[PDB]
Order: structure tokens, then C-alpha cells, then sequence
């Protein structure tokens, strides 16, 4: 098929002190894992290198809160990192960053708890988010409109067809990405003052994706 | 920006 | 569509109908804060909620609200936007006023993409419903009720646009991602307002002010 | 706020 939803879940399950500084160093781990990510999704390795760039440095954020978003379905009040760290609600207010944690676990770790939302669901959102034809300085929008149009295409089939009984599935799924947008923007602004501050050491990839076009 | 450039490369 | 018509979403749009560009754009922001009472007024179920929440989603939405009407409303003109005052912001303008990028974000993201898809009113209506009616907005009373007209709102647009647009599979999901644009360009226009007010060099509006206000 | 609670009440 056009945009299969198992090579989008393959791509899901192949990558599978201070807490900022450990989020930073989560972080810059996963930067690499992302790309790898990206890699095993359809037609993306295919899209020309710069349109490539493009879309990792403008979709890093969001692919990357998503991700730990969905991992921390499991645990009760906090959020858990790929270095196999936990963050918690409390020792992430006694950093001095618990507006954001907050909104990260109400909006999203809770609201994907609450419908199940499964690991293709949540690969078919990230590719949503991959091909983001909206990027600034595309070579071709119209192909990134398309592609991403086949993946959410196939994502409603597959929500009809595992999900019948709930008709408002496709749309609860896409309506947690205006709120991963807003959450993606806010997070990126605390890890430019932890830069600029100079508090938190940040490693060479994550250094790199802040770092001016 | 280095590192993501090779990256995208296998 | 039974429990949210689209009939009567449209018709809240079509009940509202209408020297310093940015001046310009606070004003029309300001009168059109007004106007959005009443349109919400006239979204269903919208009145019926306490008092507070009524409160708390528009001090939420109104952004994207504002932005989303006027973007639709821009359809019909090449390279500025139609302010509801009956006044137009030609992207040069808003360039020589500082406001280029994110005008350009607007004209980009939002407007272009409502042309190329012919975005109608039902549509805008329905789109303009879903933003009202947010459930993260923190302080609900009952976040719950919100989030189930938001799912009455997006139920009956599918299905307006399953039945009157059914040669478009994906339409419905083409406009609710035109929402992370919208939401995306909406923070970025509240960061410039607040900048504008932060500067004292913009004449801004008591009902704007009030929504310019921390909590 | 002032206005919205006037507005939205009559
Ligand atoms: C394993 C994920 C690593 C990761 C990825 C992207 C990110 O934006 C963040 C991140 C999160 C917060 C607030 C906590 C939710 C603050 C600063 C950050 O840089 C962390
Ligand atoms: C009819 C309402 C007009 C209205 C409402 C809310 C807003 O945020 C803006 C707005 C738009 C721009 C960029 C121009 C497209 C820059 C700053 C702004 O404040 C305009």
C-alpha cells in the first residue's frame, strides 16, 4: 500500500542532580535515534538530503515529546526518559520547570492514557508531523503535502478498521497535535535560556539543532 | 550543521 | 448534527459578518473581540455553560479565533488580509512595519492553504467551534463537557464534508491540521501584542488590553 | 476582566 501503517509501526519498534541536565542528556541521545527513526519511514530517505534536514530540524521537538509522551503512559505523576531515568512531577517543580511538565502530562501523556492510544497511532502522528509541509524553505511542499496526506489516509482506514466502535478516534488523534505544536514552541524556549545561561552543559547534537540557520 | 548532514547518510 | 447543527454554525458566522498597520490590526482586534461574543453566543450549547468557563475559553481561543476568520476572510485578495474594519494590510506593509515574517506565516501557512482547498464558511465555522471549545484550557469547570462539543463540533463536520464534498477523502483531516498552523502562528502573534504593549509605541484597545492581562 | 463577563451576561 501507498503509506503502510506496519512499516511506520516497524520504524516505531525498531529504535525503541540536576533533571534538566538529565533531560538535555536524553535529549541529544535521541536526536541520533531520530534520525534513525526518520530514515525507516516511507519515502522519507527518498525526499532530496536538504528537505530532509529541513524537516528533522523543524520536527525534532514535537517527534521527539511525542515520543516520551507515549512512553509515560506507564508511569503515575512523571515522565520517563530513554536514558532509563525518571523524571517526577515534584523533582521537576523543584527545577524551576513544572508549567511545561504539567502541560506535557495533562495534555498529552494523559490524554493519550486515556484512549489507548497505540504505538501506531502515535508513529502515523510523528510521521504526520515528519511532513510538515508547512517547513519554510522546502524544494517541494506539494510532495510533503502528499506524503503526509497518504499517512493520515491510512491512518483513518486502520482507525475505522481496529477502532470501529469509536468514530471520533481519527480526528482525537490529529487533535493532540494543535496541543504538541504549543507544547513543542514552549519547550524549545526553555532549552534556548538554558543556553543561554550557560547553567546546563548540552551536548554536541542537541547543541546543533538549536544552533541558527 | 555537520552531525545530522552525516547522519542522513547510511 | 442532530445535537450541533452545522446549519446554525454557519449561521454564527454569518450573523457576525462584517496608519500604522499594526495600529490598524489592534483596533480590528479590538472590535473584533466584541463580535466574537456574540458569534460564540451563537455557537450551540456555548451559553449554556457556567459563566466562568465561557470566560476562560475565550480568553483562550480568541487568538486563533480572530486570526482564523480573518485568514479565511482573505481569500479573495492576493497579498495582504481583509481586516474587518473594511481595511487591507498588504504583506509590504506589514513588512516596512516590522511584521513581515509572521504576516508572511499568515499569508503561507493559513490563508493560501484556505484558497487551494475552498475552504467555506461551514467549514471555517466548524474549525472556529473546535477552537472554542478547548479542553486543555486550564481552569474548566468541567473540561469534559467541553471536550464533548468539541467532539459534537468535529462529528458533524466530517459529515458535512462526507456528504457535500465526497470526491475529498482526507478534506476533514486537511483542515483540523490546519490547526498546529494556527495555533503555532497564534503564540507568535500574542508574542508580538505583547511586545507592542511591552513598547509603548502601539494604541491598544481596552478589550484587548483585558485580554493581554496575566490571569 | 471586566468586559467579557458584561458581554457575555445580557
Ligand atoms: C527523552 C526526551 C528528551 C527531550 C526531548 C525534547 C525536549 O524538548 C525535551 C525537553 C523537555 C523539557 C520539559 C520536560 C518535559 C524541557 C526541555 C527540554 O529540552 C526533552
Ligand atoms: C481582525 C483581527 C485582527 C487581528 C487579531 C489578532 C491578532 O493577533 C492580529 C495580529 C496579526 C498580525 C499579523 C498580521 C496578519 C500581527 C499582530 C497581530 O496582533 C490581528
Amino acid at each position: 500500500e501507498d503509506m503502510p501503517v506496519e512499516r511506520i509501526l516497524e520504524a516505531e519498534l525498531a529504535v525503541e542532580n540536576d533533571p534538566v541536565t538529565n533531560i538535555c542528556q536524553a535529549a541529544d541521545k535521541q536526536l541520533f535515534t531520530l534520525v534513525e527513526w526518520a530514515k525507516r519511514i516511507p519515502h522519507f530517505s527518498e525526499l532530496p538530503l536538504d528537505d530532509q534536514v529541513i524537516l528533522l530540524r523543524a520536527g525534532w521537538n514535537e517527534l521527539l515529546i511525542a515520543s516520551f509522551s507515549h512512553r509515560s503512559i506507564a508511569v503515575k505523576d512523571g515522565i520517563l526518559l530513554a536514558t532509563g531515568l525518571h523524571v517526577h512531577r515534584n523533582s521537576a517543580h523543584s527545577a524551576g520547570v513544572g508549567a511545561i511538565f504539567d502541560r506535557v502530562l495533562t495534555e498529552l501523556v494523559s490524554k493519550m492514557r486515556d484512549m489507548q492510544m497505540d504505538k501506531t497511532e502515535l508513529g502515523c502522528l510523528r510521521a504526520i508531523v515528519l511532513f510538515n509541509p508547512d517547513s519554510k524553505g522546502l524544494s517541494n511542499p506539494a510532495e510533503v503535502e502528499a506524503l503526509r496526506e497518504k499517512v493520515y489516509a491510512s491512518l483513518e482506514a486502520y482507525c475505522k478498521h481496529k477502532y470501529p466502535e469509536q468514530p471520533g478516534r481519527f480526528a482525537k488523534l490529529l487533535l493532540r497535535l494543535p496541543a504538541l505544536r504549543s507544547i513543542g514552541l514552549k519547550c524549545l524556549e526553555h532549552l534556548f535560556f538554558f543556553k543561554l545561561i550557560g547553567d546546563t552543559p548540552i551536548d554536541t547534537f542537541l547543541m546543533e539543532m538549536l544552533e541558527a540557520p | 550543521h555537520k552531525i545530522l548532514h552525516r547522519l542522513l547518510q547510511d
